[PDB]
């Protein structure tokens, strides 16, 4: 490819986006069990946020 | 007055003057181990007697 | 007095000179005209008017017209049943305990 | 020198610091110690000049001189304790005496004297074996006397050093003489530390170790022992002069570099015991080192000194000297601050 | 040829360059083996299987 | 906008509440720390700071030439 | 500080204990900023004996990422190990001293009383 | 303690005194290091003899040798200066005060 | 040295002040004193009579230092009526450097010395108010 | 631009004086340095203190606007003494007379 | 390097492969002498490897390619120039002279590597202790400045004392009127504008201050211009020589091992060439020396080492 | 917060393995793609921050700076392609490798939570500004500029770090938001009174405060264009956030320890603005307006009311564009006459009168000319002010009179007026001078319209 | 450029701390922040004392 | 017009025996 | 750092003569034999710090 560089920056960024994604299923520990937000969850609804 | 010349004495230079006057007094050894030992012998005497560090 | 070997100051270039159609940004043309698209395009139609219609269309920024529809209820239930429309107090006075003296 | 007496006589070297390294004996750390003096000093006669006569006499008398202290130290212990296990000493009049004679080892102010004389009239290896491996052994015996040693000597001790260190540094225009003044900085530094926490001292004493082994193999590389040639190292090679410029700035304490790791970590460990005074000084002190780091940056790389007319025949040939380990050295040295719960592994 | 003298990199060292590609599969293998057997073993140890 | 892009306010709820218990246990466990290390410091009873001594296993029990000692 | 705990075992780089802890993962960012160090040594290896630098000697740069990341995983083992220790240590002096860690009276904030500093 | 102590430790300590204040020569301030090694084998060996310790009776002799090597060592140095300056004076070793 | 700090401190301000000027004058002899052995050791006097001469000044110099400061400080914490004050150290410390400027013959180095001397006078009152230590005992 | 054509110290003896004033372009005795109160002038001349108004209006000038020639030492208030700015060009009537007259 | 202390500790002795003929001599004379095929002649007698007398492009022979450079790039200094314009201002005098004590150096170091490696004797002609017999006659001359005499001075006493003298020192007698008459006979237009003082000066600086600087350092034949043409008798009398004199007798295994780790590490070996001395003469400016390096980058099989070179066609560069 | 650190570096590789030719287009593109990206920080609640993890988050005051940092590096990149040309491709790459690093440090700074990491990398952005600044500026002064900017930043904030340590080991944490919650009143002794100056001195020295301003009329001057941006657009505010964040832990001393600052900055804001009015320097004259409008950011910081942080925070992004549209006009100037003084080029509206436009638009919003966020920033700290105490108003209002009595007399000597007749190399204006103007400019109208996200968190 | 050297880059190595300049620099660099300083600590404590007494109209404020 | 570069007499006072 | 080598590797270097009623030639016992042995077996294992208290 003769441009291929132009790939570098925009799936870095995508990539990237994807790990901060990974660190919400590190931070889910009160996930439906907040004192504002704690709601019985809805038919085929495994969890309230991803 | 102020920004050229006072502002700019009193902090950064007249410091400036103090390290490199202190430098120039640390630095100014002739080379001679003769002063060099009858400073360790000064220095041995004053922390036994004066400043108590063997105790 | 003899001094050292050092090359003359260059003169300045005109980028004008060698190109009357030149933006300024490179010497090569083909270089310059393609740089100047990809700011003119990168910049203006794309940060700047794609930017404005975002923070435009912003999604109830900071809740604040939210607490307005808030107000609009709080004061009807207020004003619907006698009740003053702001208390003196920010917490009940009941449920704090004064040291005493 | 002959390659095989050489490498006997390194081995030797080794051994004895080895020898001070692992023992339970006070002869045995006495007997490591001469063996590291008189298999260190032809070292220093590598090249016989009288530079170097003069810089071996002065150092066989400073060693000496410590060397017996240390031994009355260990034979007044012996007789106000009855045994030789390196341990808490049971006298204070030999604590002082033994903690007064490693500080001689060392170079600590006001025993500092023959470090910016000795390092001058030594080839740049030897100066390098000097700063970097002669200060193992007396850092092991200092770790090991930590119960007896006063506080009061000590803290005076590291803060002369490190005071006299940079005042020294603001001066010279030779390198060797920095980097010998940059030494007893350091030492104030690793000293200031070792009654608190020792793990900091080791993790200085191997940042130390690091920089100044990377420093003197980029001296040894270009062939530069005052500051001129190395302003001249801008037109031979101009990735020696960026490598000079990161592992000075590194030197410096200046972060993100690693050098902000060990300094850093001593002040978590002094203001645990509520000592607010004493890190704030030192910090503002070892600024001066900066300074002279920031003149050498300025000198080397930050700008373009001019050049001669027969550095041109330099550009046909290529260098051909072994620098081991000198990209390890140069990462290792600058790049290990996000690595720094590493030095748990030295508790 | 160009150079007037040989150059002593001119041709690759091939018997380095097989001790070094040697060694670097040794520790490549030597690594992996190692984290299996640490995983394994501190299944073991912990009950977790 | 909301849909695509930001993230939900119930999320960033319960991300806030899992962040701030992370950070008040590990601000708890280093006071302990603290307190744990002072206390062995100034008592010496615990595994830390516990300097060497000689050790007890270098005595000879054989008797010896003279019975007194 | 921790030099009677390693007095019994000594010269241990990984004792047996340390075979109770979960070992690192080979996708972990300390091993992965380890092998970058790498990297980057093998890459200054090759500029500083003018050389191209993405070019020449693959086999020293793979060497050079494999020793590192090599050294890089048993340090973060023996590290992860030691702060295991410390904390078990820790949790030990707590337990077994238990006057010295009196449990406080967690109040509220109706009895709590603090002074108000109006800005003004 | 004992008298002899206080004298041979005060036999140490003019040895010390006259090693720090060097007067003119060199082989005058190595003398003066052999006698302070001379001191500390005194010391040494009456502490060891006074307490009947058997087997560190083979410590002064090793304090003896290696500290003796070291003497020779000192003197090959001041034959080396008087290699250069023709005389063992101290005040020739200073070419590294610049 | 660690008796003429105490025999110093343990006067309660503004109560007597020759016993203060004294004890100041005796610490600072005594650091004059040090810093004249170093210079004649590291710096060797052409003659005896030079050496001893040199000894004198720099004596009768910190001596001055410490006699004014001890003088002014105590003055001015009886007559200001607060003892515990740093402002009363710190007009001692500036009369110090006033001292040092009419012994080194100079102007700038008498109000540099003023300035320096006063702020570390008060942070010394300062420490010794609070309880600060350089050489901390190691509790952790 | 030399070194040798900067400003320097103030001078003293009668022979920098004539090497200042030959630096400067003008005449040595019609060159008069501010006086040596340690204020940083140096060696700098001081000129009569007079504005840019008062200048010739009609005799062509290398700046028109700014009045000032080529190569002419300018003013240590020259940024002061612009037409733009504060005039010292004299008046019909006297200085205190217009201060007393408006006051009253 | 394929060679080092290791080499030296499983064997390579030097003393193993030195033999009776591995001398080193040099031939000398005046500028036309005629010594120069006379050297050739030595070297077809005794199978001497035979270096030609050190140019500006000497060091651009050595390495790359063999060719000579631009001058811009070596030397940057005309031998035309200087005959033409003895007194020139930009100091292309001194520079060149500097430039040719480099040279002769580097040849000097070339010629100690190949004997002590190889074993076989080497003929120069002009070497570096025969460098100054010219520095002094343009100074006699006033030609170039005493600073430019300090600094060649300081160079020569900082980086002279590290090598070793020839065995054999040949000197041509020849007077300056036969000189002319050669220069006439030549033809190189340039060549006539020197002058017959700074022959004589040459010749007098020869005469008074190097034969018997090394008279007792090595041993010396003089010849006349027709003693010269006969290549036998001159074999036949460096042939008959019992070389007691001079610093070649007391040569350890060791000495001649650090010698031929000196001589083989060139940038060593032209490391106080450079000192930072400042003389108008020799320092060149910031941005020059800049542009000229940029430029001399990117010369081709110059940006990289001697087999990093892919512009010449050099394979397996991923390997290497 | 690594959907923005990770693109950044990976800019490094974007410009190392360009072209020749391509350097500048590639690397312009990729920033204004960042740029583009990074409005999704706009996500702000009006009770809860954005908190991303235990080590990044970001509320309504950190998110203009980060809007303002990563617009501001392709204009960066677009203005220091001139005087960089000729250069070597290696140290082009080099000075492009040393933006890169200045940004990526910059945006992870103002995203810290916790405030050891927060110091770590506001010193980190000490080292490519420090490069920059000694590498690539043109004249011998350079040297110095960059000691004195490097030693007043350090030798300030040492103690800063002392003081941050001490704060982890007494409370326990260093998180902002434990701290938030938390916060202990900090009592009368002088050990607080000394805790409170070792926490404000470093960000008074960055500020700057005036009698620490010394390293700015320097660093501002020897500096190159983009050096100029980042030292007057970012770091300046740097010092802004970073005393916005820690004043919270220092209550209730701060409502007398603030007593004597304030006037150093009250009476300060006056003398440098008299500056301006007697400056034979352009670059200069813009040092020390800066130093005039930072002065008043610090009087809004430390009287500590809403109003006054809703203002400090519109005042800093209005300066911060104000600031670099100024230092790029007068970059253009100094490369079109090759000289810096204000009176060698004169009457530049005959021959170039676009760029004229230019410079009446930037010295209008300079003057805080309404309803332009540089009048809001000045009011709304005036209306703090004036409850603070009423004759804080004429300290005011004598500003309000020589703030504009400098700008349209920097208007004047550069623009109006009969032209310089000796100087004859005036180019028409080219399009990418054009294109910066523009750049700079219209966001801070368009902001203008909608200026409720530049009010702070407490909004 | 002899004007632009003398303005700027000349004022330091020709200033000599004499008594002038010395008052000079104390009289204007330190008078107006104390002069100030006393004003606004003075108006300050007024208020504060005004409006802890209950004394200062504060009907409509609630803006500050 | 070009960027500044060390000369001669700035080298020599950064060369001597001691700063 | 004390690198424990003999304790690691179970070799004796100079442990023999470390302490006073260590074993000695032809069982030679020293005058204050019964007091250090006495104090080793109180001091060991408990530290230096109860050790000395």
């Amino acid at each position: 490819r003769d441009h291929w560089i132009h790939v570098l920056v925009p799936v870095g960024f995508v990539f990237g986006y994807y790990l901060d994604r990974k660190n919400d299923e590190k931070l889910a520990a009160f996930r439906n069990k907040s004192l504002l937000y704690k709601r019985e969850l809805k038919p085929q609804e495994e969890v309230t946020w991803k | 007055l102020l920004d050229l010349i006072w502002l700019e004495t009193i902090l950064p230079k007249t410091i400036s003057l103090a390290q490199m006057k202190m430098s120039t007094t640390i630095t100014s050894q002739k080379g001679l181990i003769k002063l060099y030992f009858l400073s360790f012998l000064i220095t041995i005497l004053i922390s036994t007697t004066l400043l108590n560090f063997h105790e | 007095t003899l001094r050292w070997q050092e090359d003359p100051e260059p003169e300045d270039e005109n980028l004008y000179e060698k190109n009357p159609d030149s933006h300024g940004y490179d010497k090569d043309p083909a270089v310059d005209v393609w740089n100047m698209r990809v700011v003119f395009f990168f910049g203006f139609s794309i940060v700047l008017v794609l930017g404005s219609t975002f923070v435009a269309y912003l999604p109830d920024y900071r809740m604040q017209e939210w607490a307005r529809r808030e107000a609009e209820r709080l004061v009807k239930y207020r004003e619907a049943h006698g009740l003053p429309l702001m208390e003196s107090n920010c917490f009940d006075p009941s449920k704090i305990q004064l040291p005493e003296d | 020198m002959n390659p095989i007496i050489l490498i006997i006589i390194l081995m030797t070297v080794m051994l004895g610091t080895i020898i001070v390294m692992i023992s339970t004996h006070w002869l045995l750390i006495w007997i490591g110690f001469e063996m590291n003096m008189l298999a260190i000093i032809p070292i220093m006669m590598k090249k016989h000049n009288p530079r170097a006569t003069e810089a071996s006499t002065k150092y066989f008398l400073t060693q000496s001189t410590a060397s017996m202290l240390l031994m009355m130290a260990i034979i007044i212990n012996l007789m106000f304790s009855g045994q030789w296990t390196v341990m808490k000493l049971f006298n204070p009049m030999a604590s002082m005496l033994m903690t007064m004679a490693l500080a001689m080892k060392l170079g600590m102010a006001p025993f500092h004297f023959w470090v910016p004389e000795v390092t001058q009239g030594i080839p740049l290896s030897s100066g390098l074996i000097l700063l970097t491996w002669q200060k193992l052994a007396p850092m092991s015996v200092l770790y090991q006397i930590l119960p007896s040693i006063n506080l009061d000597l000590i803290l005076t001790l590291s803060i002369l050093s490190i005071t006299i260190g940079g005042w020294g540094g603001l001066n010279q225009t030779q390198l060797r003489k920095i980097m010998a003044y940059s030494s007893i900085a350091h030492m104030g530094w690793m000293t200031a530390v070792l009654l608190y926490n020792p793990t900091m001292t080791l993790l200085n004493l191997i940042i130390y170790i690091i920089m100044t082994s990377t420093m003197f193999t980029l001296f040894m590389a270009n062939s530069t022992t005052t500051t001129l040639s190395l302003s001249h190292t801008w037109n031979k090679a101009p990735i020696m002069t960026i490598l000079v410029l990161i592992t000075l700035l590194s030197m410096g304490g200046l972060p993100p570099l690693s050098g902000f790791m060990p300094k850093w970590m001593i002040i978590q460990e002094m203001t645990k015991n509520d000592s607010i005074i004493l890190p704030t000084l030192m910090a503002i002190t070892a600024l001066l080192n900066l300074y002279f780091y920031m003149r050498l940056t300025y000198s080397t790389a930050l700008t373009m000194f001019p050049s001669t007319n027969n550095m041109k025949m330099k550009w046909q040939f290529p260098t051909t000297k072994r620098m081991t380990l000198l990209p390890t050295m140069t990462v290792l040295s600058t790049m290990l601050l996000p690595l720094t719960p590493i030095l748990s592994i030295l508790e | 040829k160009f150079y007037i003298q040989e150059p002593p990199h001119g041709s690759p060292n091939w018997l380095k360059v097989g001790l070094t590609l040697g060694t670097s599969a040794f520790l490549w293998i030597y690594l992996i083996k190692q984290h299996n057997e640490d995983v394994l073993e501190y299944k073991r140890r912990n009950g977790l299987e | 906008i909301a849909r695509t892009f930001f993230d939900a306010p119930e999320k960033n709820y319960e991300r806030t509440m899992a962040i701030l218990q992370i950070e008040s246990e590990k601000a708890e466990l280093r006071l302990k720390e603290l307190e744990v290390r002072r206390l062995m410091r100034a008592k010496g009873d615990g595994p830390w700071f516990q300097y060497p001594t000689i050790d007890k296993a270098l005595i000879d029990h054989s008797p010896k030439a003279t019975p007194d000692n | 500080m921790m030099t009677g705990r390693q007095a019994r075992a000594p010269l241990q780089f990984l004792p047996d204990e340390a075979r109770s802890l979960p070992p690192p993962k080979l996708t972990d960012p300390r091993l992965a900023y380890i092998g970058f160090l790498g990297y980057c040594s093998g890459l200054i290896d090759n500029a500083i004996r003018r050389r191209p630098v993405l070019s020449a000697g693959l086999h020293r740069q793979f060497l050079y990422i494999t020793s590192f990341v090599f050294v890089g995983y048993y340090l973060l083992k023996r590290q992860d190990y030691m702060y295991a220790v410390r904390d078990h240590d820790m949790f030990s002096y707590i337990k077994s001293h238990p006057e010295d860690f009196p449990e406080k009276d967690k109040k509220t904030y109706r009895e709590v009383f603090e002074e108000f500093h109006p800005v003004r | 303690m004992s008298l002899v102590y206080m004298n041979i430790m005060m036999a140490f300590t003019v040895s010390l005194t006259g090693l720090l204040m060097y007067r003119s020569h060199l082989m005058s301030s190595l003398l003066c290091l052999e006698g302070m090694m001379l001191s500390l084998f005194i010391l040494a060996t009456l502490m060891i003899l006074n307490s009947h310790f058997t087997l560190a009776s083979m410590m002064p002799i090793i304090l003896l040798v290696f500290a003796a090597c070291e003497a020779a060592l000192g003197l090959s140095l001041l034959v080396m200066v008087s290699n250069t300056y023709g005389t063992d004076y101290v005040q020739n070793l200073n070419l590294l005060q610049c | 040295a660690k008796t003429l700090l105490h025999q110093y401190w343990d006067i309660p301000e503004g109560t007597e002040c020759h016993r203060k000027t004294y004890a100041a004058t005796s610490i600072g002899g005594a650091s004059g004193l040090v810093v004249s052995a170093y210079s004649v050791a590291l710096k060797t006097p052409t003659s005896f009579l030079e050496g001893v001469a040199r000894t004198g000044r720099y004596t009768f110099t910190a001596a001055a230092i410490g006699a004014i400061f001890g003088l002014t400080s105590c003055i001015s914490a009886q007559v200001r009526e607060k003892p515990d004050d740093p402002l009363n150290y710190l007009i001692g410390g500036c009369a110090g450097g006033l001292t040092l400027g009419a012994r080194t013959r100079s102007y700038g180095i008498g109000a540099a010395a003023c300035a320096y001397m006063g702020l570390t006078a008060a942070l010394v009152k300062m420490g010794q108010l609070e309880g600060w230590k350089v050489f901390a005992e190691p509790k952790v | 631009i030399t070194k040798d054509m900067l400003p320097g110290p103030y001078p003293k003896t009668p022979e920098e004086r004539a090497a200042a004033a030959k630096k400067y372009n003008m005449r040595v005795e019609d060159y008069e340095p501010y006086p040596d109160d340690g204020m940083g002038y140096g060696d700098y001349p001081k000129l009569p203190d007079r504005s840019q108004q008062e200048r010739d209006p009609w005799y062509d000038w290398d700046h028109p606007d700014l009045r000032l020639n080529w190569g002419e030492p300018m003013h240590w208030d020259l940024d002061m003494y612009i037409r733009n700015r504060v005039d010292t060009s004299p008046t019909p009537v006297n200085w205190n007379l217009m201060c007393k007259h408006l006051f009253g | 390097l394929q060679y080092g202390p290791l080499a030296y500790i499983l064997g390579e002795k030097t003393t193993k492969k030195m033999t009776e003929n591995s001398k080193l001599i040099t031939v000398d004379g005046n500028i036309c002498s005629g010594k120069s095929k006379l050297a050739k002649e030595v070297a077809e007698k005794l199978g001497l490897k035979h270096f030609p007398e050190a140019g500006i492009h000497y060091a651009d022979s050595t390495t790359g390619d063999g060719k000579p450079l631009p001058v811009r790039f070596s030397g940057n200094c005309s031998l035309e120039k200087f005959y033409d314009d003895p007194k020139s201002n930009d100091g292309n005098s001194y520079r060149l002279q500097a430039w040719l004590y480099a040279s002769r150096l580097l040849q000097y170091a070339d010629a100690l590597e190949h004997l002590l490696s190889t074993g076989q004797g080497v003929v120069l002609e002009r070497s570096i202790y025969s460098d100054f017999v010219f520095l002094e006659a343009m100074y006699r001359q006033g030609f170039i400045r005493k600073q430019c005499v300090d600094h060649y001075n300081q160079v020569k006493k900082v980086t002279v004392c590290e090598y070793l003298p020839p065995h054999v020192v040949i000197y041509v007698d020849v007077p300056v009127s036969e000189v002319q008459s050669r220069i006439q006979k030549k033809g190189n237009p340039h060549e006539m504008k020197i002058t017959s003082a700074y022959l004589q000066d040459i010749e007098n600086v020869y005469k008074g201050t190097f034969l018997p600087e090394m008279s007792e350092k090595c041993e010396v034949l003089q010849y006349s211009a027709w003693e010269a043409e006969d290549a036998e008798k001159v074999v036949e009398d460096i042939q008959y020589l019992k070389y007691d004199k001079g610093p070649w007798l007391d040569q350890d295994d060791r000495k001649l091992h650090n010698l031929r780790m000196l001589v083989q590490d060139k940038l060593e070996v032209l490391n106080y060439t450079s000192i930072p001395v400042f003389l108008p003469e020799v320092t060149i400016g910031a941005h020059q020396s800049d542009r000229v390096f940029q430029e001399f980058t990117e010369l081709p099989g110059r940006k990289y080492r001697a087999g990093y070179n892919e512009d010449v066609g050099d394979k397996w560069i991923w390997l290497k | 917060m690594l959907k923005y650190i990770i693109p950044t570096m990976m800019l490094m590789p974007l410009t190392w393995l360009s072209k020749n030719s391509m350097i500048w287009i590639n690397t312009t593109l990729h920033s204004l793609l960042i740029s583009l990206t990074s409005l999704l920080l706009l996500n702000q609640f009006g009770d809860n921050s954005l908190n991303f993890s235990l080590t990044f988050f970001s509320d309504s005051l950190s998110t203009p700076l980060l809007i303002l940092t990563m617009w501001l590096l392709p204009l960066m990149l677009m203005a220091s392609q001139h005087h960089l040309s000729k250069e070597n491709l290696a140290r082009k790459k080099l000075f492009i490798s040393m933006l890169i690093l200045l940004q990526l440090f910059l945006i992870m700074t103002f995203t810290a939570t916790e405030l050891i990491f927060f110091y770590i990398m506001f010193e980190a952005t000490l080292v490519p500004t420090l490069i920059i600044i000694t590498r690539w500026g043109n004249q011998t002064e350079r040297l110095n500029a960059g000691l004195y900017f490097l030693f007043y930043t350090l030798a300030g904030s040492l103690p800063l770090l002392v003081a941050l340590i001490y704060i982890q080991n007494t409370m326990g944490s260093l998180n902002f938001l434990i701290l938030q919650y938390w916060v202990q009143p900090m009592p009368n002794s002088w050990s607080n009174t000394f805790m409170w100056l070792a926490c404000m001195m470093a960000f008074m020295v960055k500020m700057p405060l005036y009698g620490l301003h010394l390293w700015l009329p320097k660093a501002h001057v020897e500096a190159p264009i983009a050096g100029s941006m980042v030292l007057a657009a970012i770091l300046l505010k740097l010092g802004g956030y970073g005393m916005m964040r820690i004043t919270l832990l220092l209550n209730p001393i701060t409502d007398f320890m603030a007593y004597p600052f304030i006037m150093l900055s009250l009476w300060g804001m006056i003398m440098t603005s008299s500056i301006c009015l007697r400056q034979t320097d352009l670059k200069s004259l813009i040092a020390y307006s800066s130093v005039s409008h930072m002065a008043l950011v610090i009087v809004a910081i430390l009287i500590q009311t809403p109003w006054s942080y809703m203002g400090a925070t519109a005042l800093m992004i209005a300066h911060g564009l104000t600031s670099s549209m100024l230092f790029c006009l007068a970059n253009s100037n100094y490369e079109r006459v090759h000289s810096r003084t204000m009176i060698l080029a004169r009457g530049l509206q005959t021959l170039l009168p676009l760029m004229a436009a230019w410079w009446l638009l930037a010295s209008l919003t300079n003057l805080a000319l309404p309803p332009s966020i540089n009048l809001i920033g000045e009011l709304f700290v005036v209306m703090s002010t004036f409850s603070w105490s009423n004759i804080t108003i004429i300290l005011m209002g004598l500003n309000m009179v020589i703030t504009a009595l400098y700008s349209l007399y920097m208007l004047i000597t550069t623009q109006r007026g009969k032209h310089t007749h000796h100087i004859n190399n005036i180019l028409p204006s080219f399009t990418r001078e054009n294109a910066l103007m523009s750049l700079h400019m219209l966001p801070l109208l368009l902001l203008s319209l909608n200026p409720k996200i530049i009010l702070g968190p407490l909004y | 450029i002899r004007w632009t050297c003398a303005r700027s880059a000349n004022v330091y190595p020709n200033f000599r701390p004499n008594t002038k300049t010395s008052l000079l620099g104390a009289l204007f660099g330190i008078g107006p922040l104390i002069f100030w300083y006393y004003v606004f600590k003075t108006d300050r404590d007024r208020k504060e004392k005004l409006i802890q007494e209950g004394k200062l109209d504060r009907t409509f404020n609630i803006s500050y | 017009a070009r960027q500044w570069q060390p000369d001669v007499e700035w080298a020599e006072q950064y060369g001597g025996a001691v700063m | 750092p004390f690198f424990d080598v003999q304790k690691k590797l179970g070799v004796d270097l100079d442990h023999w003569m470390t302490i006073q009623s260590a074993e000695q030639p032809h069982r030679i016992p020293a005058r204050c034999h019964a007091f250090e042995k006495e104090w080793i077996e109180c001091a060991h294992g408990i530290g230096s710090i109860r050790a000395e208290k």
